């Protein structure tokens, strides 16, 4: 094969910072089929590939200008000179001249900003639903980065243990924040069993974690 | 402009069949090679098989862990690159990409999803979450819950509400299906004036879904 090690594997730096990522060829192969002619890529979430930098060094049609790739012998680096705010995405080597192709680890990048105190919200089990035979509640997080998150479910003051799921969007290409949305999944008996639902968020934004409720029955 | 649009992607169950197509434009398709490229969340990316030009008497070439099961053929004629993929397993999984090669760099499709499963389509029940009673502005949604394969997409007001509306990506449950959440933040001088609706669509089930969120 034709593997290639990606580093880092993930990053933050705040709008307008260097960032060097490096792409370290197999050298089992810089002897087999000479060294190689690596190409650059990044991709957003749910798109295709965009090509930035092609034979190592050449900036593709179109590609802005902060965008560099260097590389001698088998240490290849890919340069930003300033990040920008539409620069969050996954970078990745390429090589596509001796098979099998290969591709690097990736990285992840992510923008910097100040830190963004969540808003709360916290969402009853639909009528129409419960009529199915099962109830879980939402409870929502909006805007925010620091996305180390923490939020617990209580029922009257009982910490649940795992009976809920977050989901976290990508970061928003607005003002660099992020949201989530834990789920707690539960019979609809236990729901009518309690009365109490709340989800305490703790949160570095945050002084005092901040508890959202709301009792079954208006 | 080069474009490369892939079909042909879906659910199959494990042992069956597909051949995903991709239409080229752009370009003078005789002359450059073509390649699939595939994607899975947890393995990342992997080249798949590659096809040279007539001159070289269409010689194809595979990644070790599809021979003998994917077949890539070109269609000059049509401009089209097709992916004959049989006996499906696991790790075929993923978005497919349709690649061409003009040696110096290569350009990349939208790509097609390809999900191997046991499960047949499921169609998605879509609840509400209404609005509370943080001061000003509040916050409502639609929960999409119980449904089979990815993906859904989802609106409001038939795309006329687009700003500070957060669709949250899908979460396997317990269950092997996927749920979604979708929500929006507005002022709250308007929840008993505006109408908000989220149209939900899941087009590998057909459930085109519109259900407007009143507050309780």
């Amino acid at each position: 094969e034709l593997q290639m090690t990606q580093s880092p594997s993930s990053l933050s730096a705040s709008v307008g910072d260097r960032v060097t990522i490096t792409c370290r060829s197999s050298q089992s192969l810089l002897h087999t089929y000479g060294s190689p002619y690596l190409n650059w890529y990044l991709q957003k979430p749910g798109q295709s590939p965009k090509l930035l930098i092609y034979k190592v060094s050449n900036r593709f049609s179109g590609v802005p200008s902060r965008f560099s790739g260097s590389g001698s012998g088998t240490d290849f680096t890919l340069t930003i000179s300033s990040l920008q705010p539409e620069d969050f995405a996954v970078y990745f080597c390429s090589q596509g001249t001796h098979l099998p192709y290969t591709f690097g680890g990736g990285t992840k990048v992510e923008i910097k900003r100040t830190v963004a105190a969540p808003s709360v919200f916290i969402f009853p089990p639909s009528d129409e639903q419960l009529k199915s035979g099962t109830a879980s509640v939402v409870c929502l997080l909006n805007n925010f980065y620091p996305r180390e998150a923490k939020v617990q479910w209580k029922v009257d003051n009982a910490l649940q243990s795992g009976n809920s799921q977050e989901s976290v969007t990508e970061q928003d290409s607005k003002d660099s924040t992020y949201s989530l949305s834990s789920t707690l999944t539960l019979s609809k008996a236990d729901y009518e069993k309690h009365k109490v639902y709340a989800c305490e968020v703790t949160h570095q934004g945050l002084s005092s974690p901040v508890t959202k409720s709301f009792n079954r029955g208006e | 402009e080069v474009q490369l649009v892939e079909s042909g992607g879906g659910l199959v169950q494990p042992g069956g069949s597909l051949r995903l197509s991709c239409a080229a434009s752009g370009f003078t398709f005789s002359n450059y090679w073509m390649s699939w490229v595939r994607q899975s969340p947890e393995k990342g990316l992997e080249w798949v098989s590659e096809i040279r030009l007539r001159s070289d008497n269409y010689a194809t070439h595979y990644a070790e862990s599809v021979k003998g099961r994917f077949t890539i053929s070109r269609d000059n004629s049509k401009n089209t690159l097709y992916l004959q993929m049989n006996s499906l397993r696991a790790e075929d999984t993923g978005i497919y990409y349709c690649r061409t090669y003009f040696y110096s760099f290569s350009y990349w499709g939208q790509g097609t999803l390809v999900t191997v499963s046991s499960a047949s389509t499921k169609g998605p029940s879509v609840f509400p979450l209404a609005p509370s009673s943080s001061g000003g502005t509040a916050a409502l949604g639609c929960l999409v819950k119980d449904y089979f394969p990815e993906p859904v997409t989802v609106s409001w007001n038939s795309g006329a509400l687009t700003s500070g509306v957060h669709t949250f990506p899908a979460v396997l449950q317990s269950s092997g299906l996927y749920s979604l959440s979708s929500v929006v933040t507005v002022p709250s001088s308007s929840l008993g004036t505006q109408t908000y609706i989220c149209n939900v669509n899941h087009k590998p089930s057909n459930t085109k879904v519109d259900k407007r969120v009143e507050p309780k």
